[PDB]
């Protein structure tokens, strides 16, 4: 699984893009995360978003990484 | 990774005030959102306050709103918890925690990444 670290660093990168639309996969190969704002929370200011309740996350599986 | 060490806990009379400190190793302190939790026997840590890495915005549990103030000094690599109007029910071990998510709100112990050793606050009536 994508680690908590990975997920949070991705959230830090795309904070200003974060919306109710699912983000791209955070990785181009291997397993990563997609994130979005829970639609019922579209109204909240972005610095009021609760990590567990307003940020939805799911694993996205891409092609294997080269070695 | 960073290492956290809390201090400032002790014995305080009810109605009193107390300031706890939590210092971090390394030079990446400022990239972490910092939280304070507290723990009583038989129960898991409960959220007290949070201060984000990006913009120093703050958030408070219901038990702490109006009474407590969380602040940080990144030059000193320290986050602070200023508590006032202390009651016996506030007796607990107080923990600081670091969270790599730099924005927003976060009140679950499971969703923080690094933990201090805790400092005991005893409030007598």
């Amino acid at each position: 699984e994508p680690s908590d670290k990975h997920i949070k660093e991705y959230l830090n990168k795309i904070q200003n893009s974060l919306s109710t639309e699912w983000s791209p996969c955070s990785v181009t190969c291997g397993n990563g995360i997609q994130v979005r704002i829970k639609p019922g929370s579209a109204n909240k200011p972005k610095d009021e978003l609760d990590y567990a309740n307003d940020i939805e996350k799911k694993i996205c599986k891409m092609e294997k990484c080269s070695s | 990774q960073v290492q956290l060490q809390e201090s400032g806990g002790g014995l305080v009379q009810a109605g009193g005030s107390l300031r706890l400190s939590c210092a971090a190793s390394g030079r990446t302190f400022s990239s972490y959102s910092m939280g304070w939790f507290r723990q009583v026997p038989g129960k898991e840590r409960e959220f007290v306050a949070r201060i984000t890495s990006s913009g120093g915005n703050t958030d408070y549990a219901d038990s702490a709103k109006g009474r407590f103030t969380i602040s940080r000094d990144n030059a000193k690599n320290t986050v602070y918890l200023q508590m006032s109007t202390l009651k016996p029910e506030d007796t607990a071990v107080y923990y600081c925690a670091a969270d790599l998510w730099q924005y927003g709100r976060n009140s679950r112990a499971a969703d923080y990444d690094y933990w201090g050793q805790g400092t005991q606050v005893t409030v007598s009536s």
